[PDB]
């Protein structure tokens, strides 16, 4: 592990509880639209932090409007882990501030391809 | 607490390495990686696992279970977004 | 409006 550059991630967001504090990572995949885990439990009274390095410049913290938790999803299993997050207010995009790109149902990551993996290694479960 | 923001570079494994790891708890829904050492540890829980699909970062992955915590050496488990993305195309319509 | 292209490039 290391320190990422500043802004290098500009799809990094961090999903702070009403009390502000960090329990969950997310992903933006457009404007109004950012893609978390089912188990974080993610709520309307949630705010995702966009533009961030360090956790300790120019964030955004946006409101949620909608939350999309997998209906498949059961606790014991663990199976269908996902949730859609629809923003009230659009993230401001910007140098630090941007989306990812989403696979197709048919494109495949198969094993021994490198890939890369960011965050704050806050882990609910 | 890691107060700057992490990255760690880390392989996709296969899901009989990742059977053999865990076992049952394994499914089709789920796609692993980790040649661990510290490096799925950094993800937050529903962080990314994004992937270089022809010059481009895409989502193949999001965190799920499994990494926890740095010390433990089995891979970690993340939601197979290829998987899941019919219900995702489903409300962004 | 680019997805997976950030303006600051991510040196692994």
């Amino acid at each position: 592990g290391e320190d990422a550059i500043p802004g290098s991630w500009p799809w990094q967001v961090s999903l702070q509880d009403k009390t502000g504090f960090h329990f969950c990572g997310g992903s933006l995949i457009s404007e109004d639209w950012v893609v978390t885990a089912a188990h974080c439990g993610v709520k309307t009274s949630d705010v995702v932090v966009a533009g961030e390095f360090d956790q300790g410049e120019n964030i955004q913290v946006l409101k949620i409007a909608q939350v999309f938790k997998n209906p498949k999803f059961n606790m014991f299993t663990v199976r269908n882990d996902i949730t859609l997050l629809k923003l009230a207010t659009p993230a401001q995009f910007s140098e630090t501030v941007s989306a990812v790109c989403l696979p197709n149902v048919d494109d495949d990551f198969p094993p021994g391809t490198v890939c890369a993996t960011t965050g704050w290694g806050k882990t609910k479960y | 607490t890691p107060e700057k923001l992490q990255q760690a570079a880390l392989p996709i494994v296969s899901e009989a390495d990742c059977k053999k790891s865990w076992g049952s708890k394994i499914t089709d829904v789920m796609t692993c990686a980790g040649a661990s050492g510290v490096d799925s540890c950094m993800g937050d829980s529903g962080g990314p696992l994004v992937c270089q699909k022809d010059g481009v970062w895409t989502l193949a992955g999001i965190v799920s279970w499994g990494s926890g915590v740095c010390s433990t050496s089995t891979p970690g488990v993340y939601s197979r977004v290829t998987a899941l993305m019919p219900w995702v195309q489903q409300i962004l319509e | 409006q680019a997805c997976g292209v950030p303006t600051i490039q991510p040196v692994l």
